[PDB]
């Protein structure tokens, strides 16, 4: 059957001219308890690749087996079968979404939404997405859960089209990934302050900056107006 | 005939029951004075108690309507006591359905538009 038992909050990115930016929160949630902090759900594979996996936590750690399996069958006969027929992307999308698909027809799915951010080989960028129900689909800026709703009209402000791209730097990402993030932790009740950032640059890899804190908080029209609305 | 003993017109056209009430409200001898300071109102009033077996402390004429809005009472004390009743009932409703307390001159259109239905019944 399957339904939300511990679920994680939002994986959320965007591209720029050279590669694409991803991240996400440490929370498996218990509902509305916060019953686990520090769990990562970036999940990196090769360094071309990192997976953010949204959704339920249990899952995500049987996906995290999935992708463990398939670096080893890669690496698996010649060396020189994973030098040049190393992983890409597009072969890690592919597989996630098929094995979702058809575990929903059994009628008891992987309940996740999951975003696959790298860059090829021949360096473009990629951004796709997925989710249990098996809809694929493409964008510039994507984002998953509450944050696809969400975090994700702000991004696609910076972003509305593939013209977009050129017009866009890690710098300019950077920032926006920053604020869309103290937009997800104010504005919903699922929300870790703590959240973890990769980065994928076809030039200089994978560069994986790890449990920063929301900045640039306010706080400052809280004391201005109290009671409900009647009360003055 | 009862043009004199009820609120009926008379030929005269004033109403001689009305004219009567105002026969009664300076019978009980209390003058009251109030003026207008520049930040503030200020009424005092009358408070002659001519016995030592009535407790003079208990014997009042201002009663407060709302706590910014005080009312002062010339006139005989049942009627005083009904109206401050109505007055401090509808002072809290105004609040209660329209978000802030009445104001001074709306409660004085109210306690008169009661007025007059008391004289039309």
């Amino acid at each position: 059957t399957q339904q939300p038992i511990v679920t994680g909050t939002s994986v959320i990115s965007m591209k720029y001219d050279n590669g694409v930016i991803i991240a996400a929160d440490n929370l498996g949630s218990y509902g509305s308890l916060l019953r686990f902090n520090g769990v990562e759900r970036l999940i990196p594979v090769g360094d071309n690749t990192v997976v953010g996996i949204s959704g339920d936590i249990s899952d995500m750690q049987h996906i995290e087996r999935l992708l463990k399996d398939l670096v080893t069958e890669n690496a698996y006969d010649n060396p020189l079968a994973d030098a040049e027929e190393a992983l890409e992307p597009s072969y890690i999308f592919e597989y996630l979404a098929t094995v979702m698909y058809q575990r929903r027809s059994k009628m008891n799915p992987l309940w996740n939404a999951i975003i696959v951010a790298g860059v090829q080989s021949n360096g473009d960028q990629f951004l796709r997405y997925v989710n249990l129900l098996g809809v694929t689909y493409s964008s510039p800026t994507l984002a998953t859960g509450f944050g696809a709703h969400m975090a994700n009209p702000l991004l696609r402000k910076v972003v509305d089209r593939e013209s977009d791209i050129p017009k866009t730097t890690v710098q300019v990402a950077e920032e926006a990934i920053v604020n869309a993030m103290r937009v997800l932790y104010y504005r919903d009740a699922r929300s870790s302050r703590n959240f973890s950032l990769a980065i994928i640059d076809k030039n200089t890899g994978l560069t994986f900056k790890k449990n920063l804190q929301v900045e640039n908080m306010k706080w400052d029209f809280a004391k201005d107006i109290k009671g409900y609305g009647t009360q003055k | 005939g009862y043009d004199r003993h009820i609120t009926i017109f008379s030929p005269e056209g004033r109403l001689y029951q009305v004219e009567y009430a105002f026969k009664a409200t300076n019978q009980t001898n209390i003058n009251s004075l109030a003026v207008r300071g520049k930040d503030c109102t200020v009424v005092i009033s009358q408070k002659k108690v001519p016995d030592k077996l009535l407790d003079p402390t208990t014997v009042s004429y201002i009663f407060c309507i709302s706590r910014t809005i005080g009312m002062v009472v010339n006139g005989p004390i049942p009627d005083a006591r009904n109206a401050a009743l109505r007055a401090k009932a509808e002072a809290a409703e105004f609040r209660y359905k329209y978000g802030y307390d009445m104001p001074c001159d709306v409660l004085a259109k109210r306690m008169a538009n009661l007025s007059q239905i008391y004289t039309q019944r």
